[PDB]
C-alpha cells in the first residue's frame, strides 16, 4: 500500500540530490554581467528621448 | 447704509465659503468617481451651484453702482436671466433628488429593472430646459430708464410674479415633505426601526435648511405686489430686498455640505484628494 | 487613408459592449451553500465545475449557482462571489459542521455586509425523532423540557447568535420539504435586501 | 519499514540542506556593493483604456510590442491596439468563470479557462470572417489556473488539482501529466528555450519540471505561506517569486538556493505578480495595498513607487523590447506607463 | 465556399435604368465593406462606388456621382439610372475588410455583362516572355505614397485571360494567403516594381497596380505578360 508511495518519494529524492552545483559567487558574477553588458539598450533605467517614443 | 453693507457681508461670506467646496466637489465627482445613477444628480447640481457662484462680483459691482448702468442694453437684458437660471436649475434638481430617493424607497421591481443612466440624464435636460423657459421672461422684459441711467423693470408683471412664486415654492416643498414624510413612515417596521431617528434628523435638516434659506424671498414679492410703492412701509421692502436675494443666494453654498459629502465614500475620497 | 475605418470598428464594437452590459446589469444573483446531503438539490429541483440555474417569479431574474463540486480550500475562489446579493443557508435538522461552516462563513473579510437566509427543513423527521429519541444526545448542555417547538427554538437561536455585525440580518424560515412556498420567502427576503441596499447606497441609511 | 523509510526520507532532507548550504560562501549584497545605484525612476501614465465593467483577472503581450489580450469576469476578451487605444476583437465566453488568458507567439490563437475545469483555444485567422472555437480540452478535475503556449500546436496547463498537463490542440489529448505537488498550483513561467518551466503551488514550494521527458529536477522551499506568482530572468538562469508573506525572493537554478530577499518592514499586504526588465536591473511587483513598488534587484532597494489604481493590482506585463509596461486591477482599468 | 453571385444585366436602351444584386454567402456578410468595379471590353478597370461596414459611409467615383445608388438578407445592390453608351462593361462585387492587418479586396465576384444600345501610370503596356525566365513590371506614381506612420499602399492584381482578378501583393511588401512564394514587390515612395521568379505556364495574364491613399480610387493602364 504505502510502501510504493514512500518507494516513489525516495526515489524522487534520490533523483533531486544528484545534482551539481555551483559556486554562488559565480552565479552572482554572471548576474551583474548580464545586467551591466546590456545596460546601454534598456529603456526604461535610461529615459529615451520624447523624439523616439511611440506613446508621446 | 447698515442694510447694503450687511448685505455685502453676507455675499461675501457666501462666495468666500462657497467656492472652494463646490470646485472640490466639482473635482471629485467629475473626475474622480465613476459615472452612476446617483451621481449625475450631484454633478448636475454642482454645475449649477457653480454656475451661480460666478455671479458674485456682478452682485457686489451692482451694489457698488447705487442704481446706475452706464453699460449698454445687452449686459441688463442678459446676466439676470442666467442667475435665474441658475437658482431655478437648483431647485429642481432637488425635487428630482427627493422624488428619486422615495421612488427607490417605495418601489423595489420597477427600480430593479427600468432604471439607468439614461433616464437620469433625460430628466436632467428636461430640468434645464424648463429653468431656460422661466428664465425668458427677465431677458425679454428687462430695460434701462433715463434723470439717470438706472437698470429696472417697467397684468404682465403679476403674472410673472404669481407664476414664479407657485413654481419656486409650493410644489418642491410639498414634494418633499410628502417624500420624506412616507420614507419616514416605511421605516417604522422590521430592520429599519434602528436608523429611522438618524433618517428623521437628516429629513429634518434639509427641509428646515429650505425652508427657511428661500421663504423670505417670495414673502417679501408677494408684500411688495400688495404694497404700492409710494405709499409708506414699502421702503423698507425696496432696501431690504438686497439681504433677501443675498439669504436667497446662500444656498449655493449652503447646498454642497448637505448633500455631496453626507456619503462615506465621497468623504474619503475628498480627504484622500487633500 | 484607412484608419479611419478601423475607428469605425472600435466604436462600433465599444458601442455593442456598452448595450450588452446593459442588458445583463439586471440580473439578481444568489449563492447557495451548505452541507453534504443538506437537502439542497430538493430547493433546486422544486423549481461539471458549477452548476447554474435561472427561473423567473413575478418579473424577476433569479440565478442560483452551485459549488459542491469545487473539493478545494475555500479561500482560493470564495471572491469571486463577492457581489452576491444574498447567500441561502439549508440545514438537515434530523441529523455540528454547519455551525463551524456558518461560523467561518459569517465572519469573512468579504461577506462583511451580505444577508443570510437560512432554511431548516426536514422538520417532520425531527418531530419524530423527537417522539423517538430525546435532543440532549446533540447538545449534551441544552436543559429544559423535550419538547418539539422549545428544541427548535433553541436550534434557531443557537444558529442565530452566530453574528455580531450589525449591519447584516439572518432570515430564518422552517420547512418540511412537503410545500412550495419556498419562492415566496426567497422572494420577500430578495425585496428588503434590495429595499436596505437601495436606501444605503443613497445617504439615508 | 515504513517508520524506516520516512528515517531515510529525513536523513536524505537533512544532506540536501547541507549540501546547499555548503556552497553558499558569499552574498549577493556583499558583491554587489561597490556599484552605483540607478536612482529615483518615476513613470508617467500615456495611455488609459477602459473597456471592460468587471475585475479584471489577466492580461498578456503579443509578440509585436503592439497587441494586448484582455480577460475580465465580465463574459469577453478584448484585443487592445496600444499604439492607438483602438479595438480590434471582442470574443463572448461560454462560462463566466475566467481565471487565465494567453497570446500565441505567432498571433494567431488566444487561450482561456477558469472555474469549468476546461481550456478554450479560438482561431482568429479564419476565412469566413468572424472568430470560431477550434478546439475544447477536458481532462482536469479542478480549475484551472494558468496555459501558456508553446507553438501552434502544443499547450500547457496548471491546474488547481495538483496536476500539470501537456495537451495537443490537434487532437486535444494529454500527451504527459506532471504530478507531485500538495496543494492547488496557481503560477506558471515557462523558459526562453520553452524547453524547461516552473510552477508555484500553495504548499510554500517551487519546482523545476522539464517538458521533454514529463519529470521534475529541482525543489525550492524557502517561504513562509501560498506562492501566487513567478516569473524568469532574461538570460533564463534565474527566477523570482512573490508569496502572500509580502515579500519577494529571488532564485538561482545553478545555485540550488535563494540569493536575495524583497522586503521592508512597511509592506503588510501580499505580492500578486511579478515581473522582470529588460535588461534584468529593475524588478516590478504588483501589491494588494494598490501600489507598484519598482526594486532594484541587485541591491534589494526601492527605487519609486506607481500610484494612480484604486483598488488591488491583478496582472503586469512588460514588452518584448522593453518599451512599456501594463497594469490591471480589480476596477475594471488598464494603464500604459512609460 | 465563400461565393459571390450577381445577376440583373442586360441590353437597355440609352435614357434607361437597370437594377443590380449581388447575392453572398459562406461569410459573415454584415461586418464587411462593399465595392463595385467595372472593366471596359477594351480597357483596364475603373473604381464605381464603396459602401463602408454597417452602411456608415457612402463614396462614390468622379463620373457617377448623382446618377448611381449603392445600398446593401444577405446581398448588395447598385441602382443605376440615365444609362449612356459609356457605361457598357461587366461589374464585378468585391469585399474587403479594415483592420490593423487585415487585407482588403481579398475575393472578388464573377461579374454581370451589361450592354446598352492621383494619376498612377504604368509605362510598360506589353513584354515578351517564355516560360523558365524572370520577368519585372514596374508603374510610377505622381504623389509619394508614404504617410506620416509609415506605411505605403501599393496593390498588385492578376486577371487571367476569361477569369476574375485575384490579390497578389497587398500594401506594396505583403504577400496574400494562397499566392505562392515566387512573386515578390520592392519600391520606395514613388516608384515601385514586381518581381516574378521560375515563370510558368500558369501566370500568363494582365497585371494592374493600385494606390489606396486617397480615396479617389486609381488603377494602372495594365501590362500583359505574353
Ligand atoms: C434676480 C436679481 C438679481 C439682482 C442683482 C443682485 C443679486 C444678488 C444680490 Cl445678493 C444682490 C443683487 C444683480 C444685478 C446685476 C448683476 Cl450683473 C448681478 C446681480 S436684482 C434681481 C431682480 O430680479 N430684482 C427684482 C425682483 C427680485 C427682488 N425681490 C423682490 N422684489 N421681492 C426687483 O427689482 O425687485
Amino acid at each position: 500500500a504505502s510502501i510504493a508511495q514512500a518507494r516513489k518519494l525516495v526515489e524522487q529524492l534520490k533523483m533531486e540530490a544528484n545534482i551539481d552545483r555551483i559556486k554562488v559567487s559565480k552565479a552572482a558574477a554572471d548576474l551583474m554581467a548580464y545586467c551591466e553588458a546590456h545596460a546601454k539598450e534598456d529603456p526604461l533605467l535610461t529615459p529615451v528621448p520624447a523624439s523616439e517614443n511611440p506613446f508621446r | 447704509e447698515p442694510p447694503v453693507i450687511l448685505s455685502m457681508v453676507i455675499l461675501s461670506l457666501t462666495f468666500l465659503l462657497g467656492l472652494p467646496g463646490n470646485g472640490l466637489v466639482l473635482w471629485v465627482a467629475g473626475l474622480k468617481m465613476q459615472r452612476t445613477v446617483n451621481t449625475i444628480w450631484f454633478l448636475h447640481l454642482t454645475l449649477a451651484d457653480l454656475l451661480c457662484c460666478l455671479s458674485l462680483p456682478f452682485s457686489l459691482a451692482h451694489l457698488a453702482l447705487q442704481g446706475q448702468w452706464p453699460y449698454g442694453r445687452f449686459l441688463c437684458k442678459l446676466i439676470p436671466s442666467i442667475i435665474v437660471l441658475n437658482m431655478f436649475a437648483s431647485v429642481f434638481l432637488l425635487t428630482a433628488i427627493s422624488l428619486d430617493r422615495c421612488l427607490v424607497v417605495f418601489k423595489p421591481i420597477w427600480c430593479q429593472n427600468h432604471r439607468n443612466v439614461g433616464m437620469a440624464c433625460s430628466i436632467c435636460g428636461c430640468i434645464w430646459v424648463v429653468a431656460f423657459v422661466m428664465c425668458i421672461p427677465v431677458f425679454v422684459y428687462r430695460e434701462i430708464f433715463t434723470n439717470h441711467n438706472r437698470c429696472g423693470y417697467k397684468t404682465p408683471l403679476v403674472a410673472i410674479t404669481i407664476t414664479r412664486l407657485v413654481v419656486g415654492f409650493l410644489l418642491p416643498s410639498v414634494i418633499m415633505i410628502a417624500c420624506y414624510s412616507f420614507i419616514v413612515f416605511r421605516m417604522q417596521r422590521g430592520r429599519f426601526a434602528k436608523s429611522q431617528s438618524k433618517t428623521f434628523r437628516v429629513a429634518v435638516v434639509v427641509v428646515a435648511v429650505f425652508l427657511v434659506c428661500w421663504t423670505p424671498y417670495h414673502i417679501f414679492g408677494v408684500l411688495s405686489l400688495l404694497t404700492d410703492p409710494e405709499t409708506p412701509l414699502g421702503k423698507t421692502l425696496m432696501s431690504w430686498d438686497h439681504v433677501c436675494i443675498a439669504l436667497a443666494s446662500a444656498n449655493s453654498c449652503f447646498n454642497p455640505f448637505l448633500y455631496a459629502l453626507l456619503g462615506k465614500d465621497f468623504r474619503k475620497k475628498a480627504r484622500q484628494s487633500i | 487613408a484607412e484608419e479611419r475605418a478601423a475607428l469605425e470598428r472600435s466604436k462600433a464594437i465599444e458601442k455593442n459592449l456598452k448595450e450588452d452590459g446593459i442588458s445583463a446589469a439586471k440580473d439578481v444573483k444568489l449563492l447557495l451553500l451548505g452541507a453534504d446531503n443538506s437537502g439542497k438539490s430538493t430547493i433546486v429541483k422544486q423549481m461539471t465545475g458549477i452548476v447554474e440555474t435561472h427561473f423567473t417569479f413575478k418579473n424577476l431574474h433569479f440565478r442560483l449557482f452551485d459549488v459542491g463540486g469545487q473539493r478545494s480550500e475555500r479561500k482560493k475562489w470564495i471572491h469571486c462571489f463577492e457581489d452576491v446579493t444574498a447567500i441561502i443557508f439549508c440545514v438537515d435538522l434530523s441529523d455540528h459542521e454547519s455551525l463551524m461552516l456558518f461560523d467561518s462563513i459569517c465572519n469573512n473579510k468579504f461577506f462583511i455586509d451580505t444577508s443570510i437566509i437560512l432554511f431548516l427543513n426536514k422538520k417532520d423527521l425531527f418531530g419524530e425523532k423527537i417522539k423517538k429519541s430525546p435532543l440532549t444526545i446533540c447538545f449534551p448542555e441544552y436543559t429544559g423540557p423535550n419538547t418539539y417547538e422549545d428544541a427548535a427554538a433553541y436550534i434557531q437561536a443557537q444558529f442565530e447568535s452566530k453574528n455580531r455585525s450589525p449591519n447584516k440580518e439572518i432570515y430564518c424560515h422552517m420547512t418540511c420539504a412537503t410545500d412550495t412556498n419556498n419562492a415566496q420567502v426567497i422572494f420577500d427576503a430578495v425585496t428588503d435586501i434590495i429595499i436596505a441596499n437601495n436606501l444605503r447606497g443613497c445617504g439615508l441609511y | 519499514e515504513l517508520d524506516q523509510l520516512r528515517q531515510e526520507a529525513e536523513q536524505l532532507k537533512n544532506q540536501i540542506r547541507d549540501a546547499r548550504k555548503a556552497c553558499a560562501d558569499a552574498t549577493l549584497s556583499q558583491i554587489t556593493n561597490n556599484i552605483d545605484p540607478v536612482g529615483r525612476i518615476q513613470m508617467r501614465t500615456r495611455r488609459t483604456l477602459r473597456g471592460h465593467l468587471a475585475k479584471i483577472y489577466a492580461m498578456h503581450w503579443g509578440t509585436d510590442s503592439r497587441l494586448l489580450v484582455s480577460a475580465s469576469q465580465d463574459g469577453k476578451l478584448i484585443i487592445w491596439d496600444s499604439y492607438t487605444t483602438n479595438k480590434v476583437h471582442a470574443i463572448p465566453l461560454r462560462s463566466s468563470w475566467v481565471m487565465t488568458c494567453a497570446y500565441a507567439p505567432s498571433g494567431n490563437y488566444v487561450a482561456c479557462g477558469g472555474l469549468d475545469n476546461i481550456c478554450s483555444i479560438y482561431n482568429l485567422k479564419t476565412r469566413e470572417g468572424n472568430v470560431r472555437v477550434s478546439r475544447e480540452l477536458a481532462g482536469h478535475t479542478g480549475y484551472l489556473s494558468c496555459c501558456r503556449f508553446l507553438d501552434d500546436n502544443q499547450i500547457v496547463t496548471s491546474s488547481g488539482d495538483t496536476t500539470c498537463a501537456l495537451w495537443d490542440i490537434e487532437t486535444g489529448q494529454q500527451t504527459t501529466t506532471f504530478t507531485g505537488h500538495t496543494g492547488d498550483v496557481m503560477s506558471l513561467s515557462l523558459a526562453p528555450d520553452t524547453r524547461l518551466f516552473v510552477s508555484g503551488a500553495c504548499d510554500a514550494s517551487a519546482k523545476l519540471w522539464d517538458v521533454r521527458e514529463g519529470m521534475c529536477r529541482q525543489t525550492f522551499t524557502g517561504h513562509e505561506s501560498d506562492i501566487n506568482a513567478i516569473c524568469f530572468f532574461p538570460n533564463g538562469n534565474a527566477f523570482a517569486t512573490g508569496s502572500d508573506d509580502a515579500t519577494c525572493r529571488l532564485f538561482d537554478l545553478r545555485a540550488d538556493q535563494e540569493l536575495m530577499t524583497y522586503s521592508h518592514d512597511n509592506i503588510i499586504c501580499g505580492i500578486t505578480s511579478v515581473s522582470f526588465s529588460k535588461s534584468g536591473r529593475l524588478l516590478l511587483a504588483g501589491y494588494d495595498d494598490f501600489n507598484c513598488n519598482v526594486w532594484d534587484a541587485l541591491k534589494a532597494d526601492r527605487a519609486g513607487v506607481l500610484a494612480g489604481h484604486d483598488n488591488r493590482v491583478s496582472c503586469l506585463g512588460v514588452t518584448d523590447d522593453g518599451m512599456a509596461v501594463a497594469t490591471g486591477s480589480w476596477d475594471s482599468f488598464l494603464k500604459i506607463w512609460n | 465556399d465563400v461565393q459571390l453571385v450577381e445577376s440583373g444585366g442586360g441590353l437597355v436602351q440609352p435614357g434607361g435604368s437597370r437594377k443590380l444584386s449581388c447575392s453572398a454567402s459562406g461569410f459573415a456578410f454584415s461586418s464587411f465593406g462593399m465595392h463595385w468595379v467595372r472593366q471596359a471590353p477594351e480597357k483596364g478597370l475603373e473604381w464605381v462606388a464603396y459602401i463602408s461596414s454597417g452602411s456608415g459611409t457612402i463614396y462614390y467615383a468622379d463620373t457617377v456621382k448623382g446618377r448611381f445608388t449603392i445600398s446593401r438578407k444577405n446581398t448588395l445592390f447598385l441602382q443605376m439610372t440615365s444609362l449612356r453608351s459609356e457605361d457598357t462593361a461587366m461589374y464585378y462585387c468585391v469585399r474587403s475588410i479594415y483592420y490593423y492587418g487585415s487585407s482588403p479586396f481579398d475575393f472578388w465576384g464573377q461579374g454581370t455583362t451589361l450592354t446598352v444600345s492621383i494619376v498612377m501610370t504604368q509605362a510598360t503596356s506589353s513584354v515578351p516572355v517564355t516560360p523558365g525566365e524572370s520577368v519585372s513590371i514596374s508603374c510610377r506614381s505622381s504623389k509619394s505614397l508614404l504617410h506620416s506612420n509609415g506605411n505605403t499602399y501599393l496593390y498588385w492584381f492578376l486577371q487571367r485571360p476569361g477569369q476574375s482578378p485575384q490579390l497578389l501583393i497587398y500594401r506594396m511588401s505583403n504577400l496574400a494567403s494562397g499566392v505562392p512564394d515566387r512573386f515578390s514587390g520592392s519600391g520606395s515612395g514613388t516608384a515601385f516594381t514586381l518581381t516574378i521568379s521560375r515563370l510558368e505556364a500558369e501566370d500568363v495574364g494582365v497585371y494592374y497596380c493600385m494606390q489606396h491613399l486617397e480615396y479617389p480610387l486609381t488603377f494602372g493602364a495594365g501590362t500583359k505578360l505574353e
